[PDB]
């Protein structure tokens, strides 16, 4: 009962150390940069075939094939160029809230309210997709899952934990603990040596894949954090929460860099992604549309409207050619 | 144009046909979301069904009068209910189970859960079937202990009928949206057929009112 | 996975037969099916194709009208009902599966073939070389040439390389002129441009000999061209 | 002998204004309904598709109306082959409106009385089949008008309004077909279906039943009162042609003016039905506002 | 008493690291955005000749 004093002292020292480093501000540094233009993005494609709310999507590493998960109990693999359905996978549990697509493209993953991460093998000799693995051990719903190197996968759960698995054996190689609320999303670093998890305790944590330790903790939000992504450089990241503000933090300075908010916007944020160069920030909102922010000036550069319900999933191709957004009206749209 | 892309398009069209057929088959089934406060007779209601491995959500299928019902039990989640309740926005009905024999202020927790569920922004115009289990234990306890121990405002006799009616009214008075949704109440009895018949009647009424909304008659 | 053929034998001219192809070990309903023909001591020759779900059916010009391909999916069987048998239909018949989506490998598995004996095509592809003497320590190049540009407007060149070992059925080596089939040693490679294509073997072994064929999959007649023989 | 002078003056002074007003109102309302329902066809129910068909039919009828307005105004100046398709379109739209009203009533009967039985094993394509059958039947009924309408110029009162030319037996047969089908068949179907719907809604408990009962009664009584007088005048004309004819310079005039005014009332109902069927639905109003604030 | 000790140890391990001025991180982000600006089809759209979507 005497250790709370030491914890408060360490927290105050950390806050003062962060204060000492704030010699300038990103906005007053980049105000001299000429602003990016008013952006029009056109809907090149619309993918139909889902009969319920689409909860997750992920792009292939070739930036042509994508996977979408919908609570009609379906995983659909689309060829975006021709809007063809390569594969349709029926799930044992209709309550799917996440999906991933392997970097090699051999497997896909899904999970949800069944606390089990199912891994499906796309390339089989029998000509059909069959369940390759069912990783179990989480005591809450799966919120996100990301493939590392086609044999291990990182998952986050609603029991305030994350876990790194071993698909070959099915055992939790590592368990990341330290969050207080449910972990809603994780983002994988470009080198796949670190990752960031945002939780419902209005905090984000930077875990190291090896040693299973939390290196930095970032606060500043006022509500549940729903989405997270890395800057393409890998030295900064962005978060979206329920208080209708995005935030951009950096790893090296260990504190916030910028906030993206507008007086008109009051609904929460579901999805967040960057651009290929990192100049633009795509954010999906509950008010049925998407917003493109200038990552260096915090001014809204564009609006992507055309979804009749909450925009739940959003992704940008590896080559940066297109942006795919999916909402609760059971449609995915490719924008360019 | 297309050399062997015609075969790819034909495969896509067969996929579309199978998806449409599966959606049609799934659209003729009833969805019930089973909710309760601390396992207050939920299992007994589940036992009326006739037809660590998993811990997230439990499925229960049954058929009554050729109609197929699927019941979803989410009692083993123990996480933020606000982060996954919106998944059940389109269920045909909710089935809320409450134990009448209540002992440490459990009825107050049950009412708090009922208030949080009925007045949720996702469950507008979604009907609730309220089961009040353990009527015989309620009889015995109300014979022994008075209802004032839970409700200081109560000013009625210790008779089973008046106490049960007061509890039912106390639960039904938490419904703010008295117009767009309805609450069906049934004191659960030992007979197996009665509970399923009551659920079938409530679901039939819900389907009828949904059809009136879709037909433009409201 | 295996395809097993039945129904061969000796037939008088003008008769009729029905060849059967039983498939086990894979999802038969998802694969389109081909009947291919090989005359005695001659090259391969495409005969018939039936889609998945029996949607589209294609026949060769020389067998159209007197042949009929069909499938029965509940029993996983493929039938070729042939009538008005001439003396030019004596050959061995192979049953080939082929599934088409983005990034698939059609023609990957071939059946064993059944022998049928009878008693008394705007794209032509030429393999000018007929035989090559080799030793199991060098690199071999086999050239194929087309009468049309196999490159399509979507960036895909539709050329397939098959290998037939002595006494066996052909196996897919390369699909779409660049991609190695599953379970093929890395020593094989393919390249080309539009109308001239090349197969390259870096270091041969005792099992690299046989007859090599280059098929086209641009226009559906699906001509083959006489293969190139590698021996010694 | 009294060549319908008073009736002709009444028609000239009355028809163009009423038909212009009906044209404007019908275009506005039915085009609004068609635009609202045509934005998103994926979430169209059975009654929504039937309502879209009814809106199309009413729109086409009110488009056809001004040609007959100017026909009645002074004299039909257009091509003798133009009204051979104008009248065909008019009759197609009339029969389509009547039969689609009957079909809406039957679909509502199915959704409410046989709610569970249709929910569990209801066919997934009967709406399109019913609509196509209705349109085919309308074409079949309009064929007589399509091949027996012409424009003859009588010497008396030099002018040329276009009408039918077949023996009076054919006129009686066409009148009987018009009456029986267009009035009685929708009327009987609506009466039966809505009586059963009311019987079902009597025993249910709730607040979303009184509005449904009111709407059912309103729809039935509106159709009946709007389309009964014209068929009453048609019956009077049929009896008059088969004896009991006075023609004391006023009988034919009164019959003609009554027929004109009751036809105007019928077109008033045709223009009025999107208010009865669309703007009273909460779902339709919600979708209309969603479209309005989207654009 | 275990949770408090673990939390204090975590705060120690979080505090022991070294930090960099905000201006330097801002300059690094600006430089990275500037260097790769030409390779962003969303920022600077490419002509329809090499656009895979239309
Ligand atoms: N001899 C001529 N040309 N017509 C005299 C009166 C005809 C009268 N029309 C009408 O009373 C009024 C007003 C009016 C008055 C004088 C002349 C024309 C009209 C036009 N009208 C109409 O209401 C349009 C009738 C129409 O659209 C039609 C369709 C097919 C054949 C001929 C006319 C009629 O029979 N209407 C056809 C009925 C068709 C089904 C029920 C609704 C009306
Ligand atoms: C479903 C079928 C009937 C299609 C209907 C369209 C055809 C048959 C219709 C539409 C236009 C019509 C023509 C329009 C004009 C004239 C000139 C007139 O002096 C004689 C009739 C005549 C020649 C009509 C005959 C029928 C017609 C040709
Ligand atoms: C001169 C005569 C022959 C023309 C009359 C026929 C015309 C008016 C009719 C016949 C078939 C009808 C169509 C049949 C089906 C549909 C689909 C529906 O979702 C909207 C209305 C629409 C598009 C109808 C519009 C009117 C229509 C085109």
């Amino acid at each position: 009962d005497q250790l709370r004093q030491e914890a408060e002292q360490l927290k105050n020292q950390i806050r003062d150390a962060r204060k000492a480093c704030a010699d300038a501000t990103l906005s007053q540094i980049t105000n001299n940069i000429d602003p990016v233009g008013r952006i029009q993005m056109r809907t090149r494609r619309t993918l139909r075939g889902h009969l319920a709310k689409i909860y997750a999507m992920h792009w292939g590493t070739d930036s042509r094939l994508l996977v979408s998960a919908s609570q009609d109990g379906k995983l659909i693999i689309w060829d975006s160029y021709t809007t063809n359905k390569v594969h349709a996978i029926p799930l044992r549990s209709s309550w799917v809230m996440t999906c991933a697509y392997a970097p090699s493209g051999n497997y896909v993953a899904c999970g949800g309210l069944d606390n089990i991460c199912s891994i499906y093998n796309l390339k089989t000799r029998e000509g059909n997709v069959r369940v390759s693995r069912e990783l179990a051990g989480h005591t809450g719903y799966l919120s996100c899952c990301r493939f590392l190197d086609d044999n291990q996968i990182v998952t986050s759960s609603g029991d305030t934990t994350c876990a790194l698995w071993d698909i070959e054996t099915g055992q939790q190689t590592t368990t990341f603990t330290g969050h207080t609320g449910d972990v809603m999303s994780l983002s994988l670093a470009p080198d796949t040596r670190l990752f960031v998890s945002g939780a419902c305790d209005a905090s984000a944590k930077l875990w190291d894949v090896r040693e299973g330790m939390c290196r930095q903790t970032f606060t500043g939000h006022e509500s549940d954090i729903n989405a997270i992504c890395f800057f393409p450089n890998g030295n900064a990241f962005a978060t979206g929460s329920d208080d209708a503000t995005c935030r951009l933090f950096d790893l090296r300075a260990d504190q916030e860099l910028m906030t993206y908010s507008h007086d008109n916007i009051i609904c929460g944020i579901t999805s967040v992604s960057f651009s290929k160069s990192g100049r633009l920030l795509l954010a999906g909102y509950d008010d049925f549309n998407c917003n493109v922010w200038d990552a260096l000036k915090a001014d809204r550069a564009g609006v992507l409207a055309g979804h009749d319900n909450r925009v739940s999933c959003l992704g940008v191709t590896d080559d940066g050619m297109a942006v795919a957004t999916g909402s609760w009206d059971s449609f995915l749209k490719i924008w360019n | 144009l297309s050399a062997e892309d015609k075969a790819a398009v034909e495969r896509s069209k067969m996929i579309d046909r199978n998806l449409r057929e599966d959606g049609e088959k799934a659209a003729r089934e009833v969805k019930l979301l089973l909710l309760g406060a601390g396992e207050s007779g939920k299992s007994t209601i589940v036992k009326q069904m006739k037809i660590v491995k998993t811990t997230g959500i439990v499925e229960t299928h049954f058929t009554f009068k050729d109609l197929h019902f699927k019941m979803f039990d989410v009692g083993a989640q123990r996480s933020e209910r606000k982060k996954w309740i919106h998944c059940f926005e389109g269920v045909t009905a909710i089935i809320f189970c409450v134990a009448l024999s209540d002992e440490m202020n459990r009825m107050h927790e049950s009412m708090k859960l009922f208030d949080s569920i009925c007045n949720n922004k996702w469950f507008t115009d979604t009907s609730i079937i309220l089961f009040l289990n353990k009527k015989d234990l309620f009889e015995e306890k109300i014979k022994k202990s008075p209802l004032t121990i839970c409700y200081p405002e109560y000013a009625g006799s210790n008779t089973y009928e008046e106490a049960a009616a007061y509890i039912q009214c106390q639960f039904e008075d938490l419904n703010k949206r008295k117009d767009t949704k309805e609450i069906y109440t049934h004191f659960t009895c030992s007979t197996d057929t009665k509970n399923v018949q009551f659920v079938f009647d409530a679901v039939t009424d819900v389907i009828i009112k949904n059809n009136l909304k879709d037909c433009g008659l409201f | 996975v295996q395809l097993v053929e039945s129904g061969g034998g000796l037939v008088q001219p003008g008769g009729s037969r029905k060849l059967s192809c039983s498939a086990s070990g894979f999802a038969f309903s998802s694969f389109g099916m081909h009947w291919v023909r090989q005359a005695p001591e001659k090259g391969l020759e495409w005969v018939a194709y039936i889609s998945s779900g029996s949607g589209t059916i294609y026949y060769a010009d020389t067998v159209k009208g007197r042949f009929t391909i069909s499938r029965d999916d509940p029993k996983n069987t493929l039938f070729l009902q042939m009538t008005s048998l001439r003396s030019e239909d004596t050959a061995m018949y192979y049953c080939v599966r082929s599934i088409y989506y983005y990034g698939s490998s059609p023609f990957d598995f071939w059946g064993q073939g059944t022998t049928l004996t009878v008693s008394s095509s705007d794209i032509v592809m030429t393999q000018a070389t007929s035989s090559v003497p080799v030793t199991p320590g060098e690199s071999v190049s086999i050239s194929c040439r087309s009468s049309k540009s196999l490159l399509h407007s979507n960036g895909n060149t539709y050329l397939y390389w098959f290998l037939q070992r002595p006494g066996q059925s052909p196996q897919l080596l390369i699909y779409r002129m660049s991609n190695l089939a599953s379970g093929v040693p890395d020593r094989f490679s393919g390249s080309g441009s539009g109308t001239a294509f090349t197969l390259t073997i870096s270091r041969l072994e005792a099992e690299d000999v046989g007859v090599y064929y280059c098929m086209q999959h641009l226009e559906y007649p699906l001509t083959f061209g006489a293969g190139t023989k590698l021996e010694l | 002998p009294c060549p319908q002078d008073f009736s002709l003056n009444f028609d000239r002074a009355f028809l163009p204004a009423l038909y212009s007003l009906l044209f404007l109102l019908g275009l506005l309302g039915n085009g609004a309904v068609a635009a609202v329902l045509l934005s998103r066809r994926t979430a169209l129910s059975s009654t929504d598709t039937f309502l879209l068909h009814l809106a199309v039919a009413d729109t086409l009828l009110v488009l056809t109306l001004p040609l007959w307005a100017v026909d009645a105004a002074v004299q039909w100046v257009f091509g003798s082959g133009l009204c051979k398709v104008a009248g065909a379109l008019f009759n197609i739209n009339f029969y389509a409106g009547a039969l689609l009203l009957a079909c809406i009533s039957f679909d509502r009967y199915l959704n409410i009385v046989h709610a569970t039985q249709l929910y569990r094993r209801g066919p997934p394509a009967r709406v399109t089949l019913t609509c196509l059958a209705v349109w085919g039947l309308c074409l079949l009924f309009a064929l007589p008008d399509f091949i027996f309408l012409s424009a003859h110029h009588d010497e008396r009162l030099n002018a040329t309004h276009c009408q039918y030319n077949f023996p009076q037996v054919g006129r009686t047969a066409l009148r009987v077909l018009q009456l029986v089908a267009g009035f009685l068949l929708p009327l009987l179907v609506m009466a039966y279906c809505y009586a059963h719907i009311l019987a079902v809604l009597l025993v249910s408990r709730g607040q979303r039943r009184l509005r449904a009962m009111r709407l059912v009664v309103v729809v039935v009584v509106a159709f009946a009162l709007c389309w009964t007088p014209y068929h009453l005048v048609v019956l009077v004309d049929i009896l008059m042609d088969l004896g009991a004819l006075a023609r004391n310079c006023g009988r034919e005039s009164r019959v003609d003016v009554a027929k004109s005014v009751t036809s105007g009332l019928g077109y008033m109902h045709c223009c009025l039905n999107p208010l009865l069927y669309a703007f009273v639905g909460v779902k339709f109003r919600e979708r209309m506002w969603m479209l309005l604030l989207r654009l | 008493i275990a949770q408090a000790r673990k939390l204090v140890e975590q705060l120690k391990m979080e505090a022991n690291i070294d930090r960099i001025k905000v201006s330097k991180a801002a300059a690094d982000l600006m430089a990275y955005c500037e260097a790769h600006a030409k390779e962003d089809p969303l920022l600077t759209p490419v002509p329809a000749s090499e656009n895979p979507f239309r």
